[PDB]
């Protein structure tokens, strides 16, 4: 049962994740759902669209050397500046986490190497629908059919990211579950390189323990939700390894698609 | 670890 310093590790946890990520799932499904406003979020659909919504965010396009790059890779430069913001986030919600720290620095680093990008496709779910995902804060809706249009290999990125959304979208997590399933990602005890596993596992024990405990008073019907979300905590480790192995074959074989110096080493050494 | 790691580390700290 929960005690009172569970609870509040619940609390700050659940606090540190609706002061750090400017997106979260409330906000985005009632953008989704359009309840609150008949001004949705501008479709991007085909060339023509994305062409009309470039024209919004032209200073930005031409701030790097991107304007005049192919529209896949214009597309994705975008997605990689939402990718950096969001490691940003997440990299000030773990500080926030009890713990974390106090943990050697090295340790810090290679929890948030492995983890942000489990992190960042399990919240992505919150802003996608079986048509499409939200961009640009809110405002933009870019669809899934026009992504699978893109040309090899760019059609390949964001489909296996809508697939989990959908079945993690399922399971009707908000986002006090939410912020918990991401904070026990982020202190995984697995890491390749970790130097103090044995803290780092008992930290995570205890993360992973109140995850149980306030499905169990979140969820009561959905008896087996926290096996569910464990099971989903190894999806992920395989969905982020096979976007490693994308992202490695387009930094290869792609001469126009520079890798944000962030993502860069992130993604240096990982799998 | 860290040398590899700038950024990441720089956020960590700042
Ligand atoms: C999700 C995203 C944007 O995926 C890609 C895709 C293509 C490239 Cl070149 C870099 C990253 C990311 O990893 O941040
Ligand atoms: C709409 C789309 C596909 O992606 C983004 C993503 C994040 C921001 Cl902030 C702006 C645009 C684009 O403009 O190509």
């Amino acid at each position: 049962h929960m005690t009172a310093d569970l609870k509040s590790l619940a609390k700050r946890i659940y606090e540190a994740y609706l002061k750090n990520f400017n997106m979260n799932k409330v906000k985005a499904r009632v953008i989704l759902s359009g309840k609150a406003s008949n001004n949705p979020p501008f479709v991007i659909h085909d060339m023509e669209t994305l062409c009309m919504a470039e024209k919004t965010l032209v200073a930005k396009l031409v701030a790097n050397g991107i304007q005049n790059k192919e529209a896949e890779v214009r597309i994705f430069h975008c997605c990689q500046c939402t990718s950096v913001e969001t490691v940003t986030e997440l990299t000030e919600f773990a500080k926030a986490i009890p713990g974390f720290a106090n943990l050697d620095l090295n340790d810090q680093v290679t929890l948030l190497k492995y983890g942000v990008y489990e992190a960042i496709f399990a919240m992505l779910s919150s802003v996608m629908n079986k048509d499409g995902m939200l961009v640009a804060y809110g405002n933009g809706f870019i669809t899934r059919e026009f992504l699978k249009s893109l040309r090899k290999p760019f059609c390949d990125i964001m489909e296996p990211k809508f697939d989990f959304a959908m079945k993690f979208n399922a399971l009707e997590l908000d986002d006090s579950d939410i912020s918990l399933f991401v904070a026990a990602i982020i202190c995984c005890g697995d890491r390749p390189g970790l130097l103090n596993v044995g803290h780092i596992e008992k930290m995570q024990e205890g993360i992973v323990h109140v995850l149980r405990l306030h499905l169990q008073s979140n969820h009561p019907d959905d008896i087996f939700l926290f096996p569910k979300l464990l099971q989903k905590m190894a999806d992920l480790r395989q969905l982020v390894t096979e976007h490693a192995q994308l992202v490695q074959i387009i930094k290869k074989t792609e001469s126009d698609a520079a890798l944000h110096p962030l993502l860069q080493e992130i993604y240096r050494d990982m799998y | 670890l860290t040398e590899r790691h700038k950024i990441l580390h720089r956020l960590l700290q700042e």
